RNA sequence: UUCUGGUGUCCUAGGCGUAGAGGAACCACACCAAUCCAUCCCGAACUUGGUGGUUAAACUCUACUGCGGUGACGAUACUGUAGGGGAGGUCCUGCGGAAAAAUAGCUCGACGCCAGGA
RNA sequence: CAGGUAGACAGUUUCUAUGGGGCGUAGGCCUCCCAAAAGGUAACGGAGGCGUGCAAAGGUUUCCUCGGGCCGGACGGAGAUUGGCCCUCGAGUGCAAAGGCAGAAGGGAGCUUGACUGCAAGACCCACCCGUCGAGCAGGGACGAAAGUCGGCCUUAGUGAUCCGACGGUGCCGAGUGGAAGGGCCGUCGCUCAACGGAUAAAAGUUACUCUAGGGAUAACAGGCUGAUCUUCCCCAAGAG
RNA sequence: GUGCGGGCCGCGGUACCAAAUCGAGGCAAACUCUGAAUACUAGAUAUGACCUCCAAAUAACAGGGGUCAAGGUC
C-alpha cells in the first residue's frame, strides 16, 4: 500500500577455505598442506616450509606437532614417525583377511558347483 | 639509553637466526673480550663444541703477548691453531658467525687466517 | 533515491515549511490582537505619541496607564501642561473613543457592544481566518511541488512521492487544528 | 592514462641470425610510470638466444 | 529518555533472554531494593515513570538510584509496509533484564515507605517483582 | 664435585622491586691517542693501538611473595541425549560430560656442552 | 557507379531479481558479522571498500625503534625543533576491514633488477570452466667476506572466457614445381562485453482498438491466519475537584 | 570522591561549571585477559547371527567346519 525503499549493502564474499588441512599426529606428504592461513597464527618450525601467503607445507613424511613458539605464540613441526606394522592377530587385521577368503572360497564354489 | 653489551646481544641473536650448526657445517662463533679472544666450534643439532681456542691456552699464551688487548696479530693466531685442531677432528666445512661484531677488522683476519688454509667458508 | 537521499529531501522541504508555519502562526495571532473587542486596553494606548517641549515621545513615559474597570481607562498625567497634549492626540488618532477631562485626569470608556456591531464585527474575524487557511494552504500548495520537482527531475522516485505527500498532509492538518482552536476562544469572546 | 605498460627489447640481439643455436630476440614487458619516470627504462635481464644477461631497453 | 549520545552501530539484533543474572543480583548501593522475578524487555519510558512515581512518593530525603541503562536499539519498520526492503529504523531503547537483575534502590527513608513507594513503581513495571531486604 | 666466562635447548616464560655478596683470575666500565674504518654533525656508538684505576654503573650469585606471573579441587552456569510443563517469553526432570571467575596454593627457572681456575 | 537525404515504407529488439507488478534499488570481486568453537551455508539482513599504486613502497646486505605522559629550554603558544625521565608495542605497515608482524613484515643506509629463462614431484580448492601454494633440477646472474637469500610487493579485492584482428619474432606449411600471397607457431596488445560465465559488429517506447497460450505457483473483492493499528474494559494513582 | 581551566560574587577567596584519575557497579553479533559440551579429522581396541558338536555328550562357553546377513571407493 504505502511503499518500501532499498538498502546500501548486500555485499559478502564466498569462504576462501582457510584453516586447518591436517592436524597433529595425522601423515603429511612432502609438499603437502597443513595450513592455509592469512597471517603466522601458526609458525613454521622443524622440517617445514613457509609459502608467499603464510601457507605452511610439509618437506618430509611424517606426523604433524604443534608446539608453542614461546609464550603466546604457536608453531608447527613434522618429526617422522616408527615403522611399527600391524599383527596379523588384529581385529581388523582377522577381519581383513576374512573378506579375502570368503571372496575367493565364494568364488570357487561358483564355477566349481556345476 | 641501551649499552654496548646490550646492543651486543641484539646482533648476535639476528644473525643466530640464519646461520646453523650442523654435522655437515658446524657454527664457528667468536667471542672477543676487553682482553681476551675466544673462539668455539658447535654441532647445534646436538648442542655440543667440537672444537675450540682460546687466548688463555698455553700452545698460544706463551707464543704471543699483548699490554692492552688482542691485535690483529693475535687473531691471526687464533684461526691458524682452530683449523689444525678442526682438520683433525675430520671437518671442513663451517658456517661462520661473527658474534655480532662487524666483519671489518680482528674479526676479517681471523676469518682470512682461518679461510687461509683447510677450511672452506 | 537512497533512504539517505530521501531523508535529506524530507529534511529540508519540511523545515522550510514548520518554519514558514510558525511564522503564519504567529502573525495570525496579530491579527486578532488589532481587531480590540473592547476588552481591556493596556495595549492600545501604548502607540500613541505626544509632544513634550519638541520631542515626540510615547504616553507610556508620560503618564501611567491604570485599568480599574473592563470598560474604562484612567490616566495620571504626572505634568498638567501635558494633559492637553494627551488629549489632542487621542482624537487624531481617530480610535473611536470620547475621552472626558475632571480636571487632574483623562477617563475613557470603551462602549457596549451592539447587535449591529457584533455582526459587522463578526464578519471581521471570520475574514481572518480565512487568510489563515489559505496561509496554509498555499503551504501545503508550495511543499508539494517541490516533491514534484524532485519527481520529475529522476531524484525520487513515484512512490516516494505518495508517501511524503501523505505524511506532510498530516503536519498540516495539525495546524489547521491551531486556527479553529484560537478562533473557537475567540467566538466565545463576542458574547 | 598516467600508467602504461612498456616494452623492453634487447640490445644485442639481430634479426634473421644465421646461428645454429637460436634464433629470435629477447622481449619483456612490465609497467612504468611516465611522470614518476620521464626517462627510458633500461635494465640487465636475461636473454635466452644471447645465452647471457644483457641490456633490455624500451623499444619505444 | 535514558539513551547512549553515541553507538559504534545503530541496529543490533533481538536478543534471547536466558538464564538468571548472578552478577547485578547484590545491593551495594541504598538499603531496601527490588528485584525482578522474570525475563522481559524495560525501555525508558517505564524506568521514566518508575523513578518519578518513587521519586515524587519519597519527599523526605529519599535519595534513588538506577542500576540499570538500556543501551540496546530496537527497530520498527514504517507503519504499514509490506515486509522487506531492509531493516526498520530506531524508534527507542531497552533493557534486557532477567531474574534477578535489581530495579532500583532507595536509602534515606524508613521500611514502610519503602514498601508503599516501591509498590507503586512495580506497578508501572510490565512483570512480577520483590520487595528485598538489606 | 664446585667457581668464572662463553654457548645453547627445554620451560609453568622465571621478570620488576627490596636487602646482601663478588674484583686473585674472569667480565664490564673509566682514562689516553686516532686516518684500517666510521659520524645525514660529534672517536658516544662503530674500528684500530695503548694506561690499568674502579666494582660506581652493568652483569653474575644468594635470599623473599610486596607488585607481577601462574593457578586448582569442590560447587554452579552451560551443554549432548531421552522426555515433560507453559498462550508466549522461557522453565523443569533423568543419564553422561563439565567450565570461566574468585580463593587456597605454586613461582625470584630446569637440564646440557667447551675453555680456564680450584 | 558513388555521396547525401523523410517511420513515407519494411524487418526487428526494447534483460532479470523483486514477500503481486511497476516506480525505485541491485547485478562482478575483497573484508567483518549474522554462520550455531572444522569447512561450507540464504534473505530487498547489518557494516564498509575495489576497477589501483611503487623504478622503490621490489631483491639482497646491514644498522636502528615507534607512540604516549611529565619535566627543562629564546621567539614557540595545547602542539614545530632540542635534552632527559617514566609506561612499553598503546604507533605504523600507500588505501577498506580482519588476521599477522617489536632488535620485527615497521623505520634508514649501500649496492642492485630474480618485477628472470626452461621446468616441476606433491598438495589445497572444487558442478564444469577457473583459481592457490610449492620442495627440488639445469642455465645464466644480483647482493653478501661467507653461509645463504631472491621466480615482484606482510597476506587476502586492483579484474573479462571464446571467436576475430593487430605488432614483433620464427630452422613450419606453401593447392603442378621454384617463389610469393596467405596461414600456422612463439611473445604480447586491443571490450565500464560493469546486466561483469560475456545471446548480435550493430536496437528505444506505446496499446483502454486489441488477441492467443497458461497460472490461485501471482495481485484486486470476499473468507481464513496474525492482531501492529482500530474498538471496548481492567491495574497503579501524580494531581484536578 | 580528587578535583586540572574556569564560569560564579571575584587582587585573589568561596557554595555552584566540567577537560583526567581512584573506588564501587553494569552492558556488547560485528569487544575478549579466559574458555566448554557436541561436532569435525585421524588412529587404536573389540565375540554379528545360526547350524553341525573336538571332548564331556553335566558344566564352562570351548575348538574345528559350514551357511547367512551387513559398509564404501573408482
Ligand atoms: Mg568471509
Ligand atoms: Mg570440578
Ligand atoms: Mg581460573
Ligand atoms: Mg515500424
Ligand atoms: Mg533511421
Ligand atoms: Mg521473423
Ligand atoms: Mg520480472
Ligand atoms: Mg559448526
Ligand atoms: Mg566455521
Ligand atoms: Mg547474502
Ligand atoms: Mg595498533
Ligand atoms: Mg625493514
Ligand atoms: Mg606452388
Ligand atoms: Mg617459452
Ligand atoms: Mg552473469
Ligand atoms: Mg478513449
Ligand atoms: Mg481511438
Ligand atoms: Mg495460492
Ligand atoms: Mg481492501
Ligand atoms: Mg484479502
Ligand atoms: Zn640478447
Amino acid at each position: 500500500k504505502k511503499g518500501a525503499g532499498s538498502t546500501k549493502n548486500g555485499r559478502d564474499s564466498k569462504g576462501q577455505r582457510l584453516g586447518v588441512k591436517i592436524y597433529g599426529d595425522q601423515v603429511a606428504k612432502p609438499g603437502a598442506i597443513i595450513i592455509r592461513q592469512r597471517g603466522t597464527k601458526f609458525h613454521p618450525g622443524k622440517n617445514v616450509g613457509i609459502g608467499k601467503d603464510h601457507t605452511i607445507f610439509a618437506l618430509i613424511d611424517g606426523l604433524v606437532k604443534f608446539e608453542k613458539y614461546g609464550p603466546d605464540k604457536k608453531k608447527v613441526s613434522v618429526y617422522p614417525r616408527e615403522i611399527q606394522p600391524e599383527n596379523p592377530n588384529s581385529y581388523r587385521a582377522r577381519k581383513r583377511e576374512n573378506f579375502r577368503l570368503q571372496r575367493e572360497k565364494k568364488k570357487a564354489r561358483r564355477e566349481g558347483y556345476s | 639509553a641501551h649499552t654496548r653489551r646490550e646492543d651486543r646481544t641484539a646482533r648476535h641473536v639476528r644473525i643466530r637466526k640464519k646461520v646453523e650448526g650442523t654435522p655437515e657445517r658446524p657454527r664457528l662463533c667468536v667471542f672477543r673480550s676487553n682482553k681476551h679472544l675466544y673462539v668455539q666450534v658447535i654441532d647445534d643439532t646436538k648442542m655440543h663444541t667440537l672444537a675450540a681456542a682460546s687466548t688463555m691456552q698455553k700452545a698460544i699464551s706463551e707464543n704471543i703477548d699483548y699490554s692492552a688487548g688482542p691485535t690483529v696479530e693475535v687473531a691471526q693466531k687464533i684461526g691458524e691453531m682452530i683449523a689444525k685442531s678442526c682438520l683433525e677432528k675430520g671437518i671442513t666445512k663451517v658456517a661462520f658467525d661473527r658474534g655480532g661484531y662487524p666483519y671489518h677488522g680482528r674479526v676479517k683476519a681471523l676469518a682470512d687466517a682461518a679461510r687461509e688454509h683447510g677450511l672452506v667458508f | 533515491a537512497t533512504m539517505e537521499e530521501v531523508e535529506a529531501e524530507k529534511s529540508l522541504i519540511e523545515t522550510n515549511t514548520k518554519q514558514r508555519m510558525e511564522k503564519t502562526i504567529e502573525t495570525i495571532r496579530s491579527n486578532f490582537n488589532s481587531v480590540r473587542t473592547n476588552r481591556a486596553s493596556p495595549t492600545m494606548l501604548d502607540r500613541i505619541e505626544v509632544e513634550y517641549y519638541g520631542t515626540p515621545v510615547s504616553l507610556k513615559s508620560i503618564a501611567q496607564i491604570s485599568t480599574p474597570d473592563a470598560s474604562s481607562l484612567l490616566i495620571s498625567p504626572y505634568d498638567k501642561s501635558s494633559l492637553k497634549a494627551i488629549e489632542k492626540a487621542i482624537v487624531t488618532s481617530q480610535l473611536g473613543v470620547s475621552p472626558n477631562n475632571d480636571g487632574e485626569v483623562i477617563r475613557l470608556s470603551l462602549p457596549p457592544l451592539t447587535s449591529d456591531r457584533r455582526k459587522e464585527l463578526a464578519k471581521v474575524v471570520s475574514k481572518l481566518a480565512e487568510e489563515g487557511k489559505v496561509a496554509v494552504r498555499n503551504i501545503r500548495r508550495d511543499a508539494l511541488k517541490s516533491y514534484e520537482k524532485l519527481e520529475k527531475e529522476k531524484k525520487l522516485s513515484e512512490d516516494n512521492v505518495k508517501d511524503l505527500s501523505a505524511d506532510l498532509q498530516k503536519l498540516t492538518d495539525e495546524y489547521m487544528k491551531k486556527v479553529e482552536s484560537i478562533y473557537k476562544q475567540k467566538e466565545q469572546e463576542l458574547m | 592514462d598516467v600508467r602504461v605498460k612498456v616494452i623492453l627489447e634487447c640490445t644485442g640481439c639481430v634479426r634473421k641470425s644465421v646461428n645454429k643455436g637460436s634464433r629470435g630476440v629477447s622481449r619483456y614487458i612490465t609497467q612504468k610510470n611516465r611522470h614518476n619516470t620521464p626517462s627510458r627504462l633500461e635494465l640487465r635481464k636475461f636473454c635466452p638466444y644471447c645465452y647471457k644477461h644483457t641490456i633490455h631497453g624500451e623499444i619505444k | 529518555m535514558l539513551s547512549p549520545k553515541r553507538t559504534r552501530f545503530r541496529k543490533q539484533h533481538r536478543g534471547r533472554m536466558k538464564g538468571i543474572s548472578y552478577r547485578g543480583n547484590r545491593i551495594c548501593f541504598g538499603r531496601y531494593a527490588l528485584q525482578a522475578l522474570e525475563p522481559a524487555w524495560i525501555t525508558s519510558r517505564q524506568i521514566e515513570a518508575g523513578r518519578r512515581a518513587m521519586t515524587r512518593n519519597a519527599r523526605r530525603g529519599g535519595k534513588i538510584w538506577v542500576r540499570i541503562f538500556p543501551d540496546k536499539p530496537v527497530t520498527v519498520r514504517p507503519a504499514e509496509t509490506r515486509m522487506g526492503s531492509g531493516k526498520g529504523s530506531p524508534e527507542y531503547w531497552v533493557a534486557v533484564v532477567k531474574p534477578g537483575r535489581i530495579l532500583y534502590e532507595i536509602s534515606g527513608v524508613a521500611e514502610n515507605i519503602a514498601r508503599r513507594a516501591v509498590a507503586i513503581a512495580a506497578s508501572k513495571m510490565p512483570i512480577r517483582t520483590q520487595f528485598i531486604i538489606s
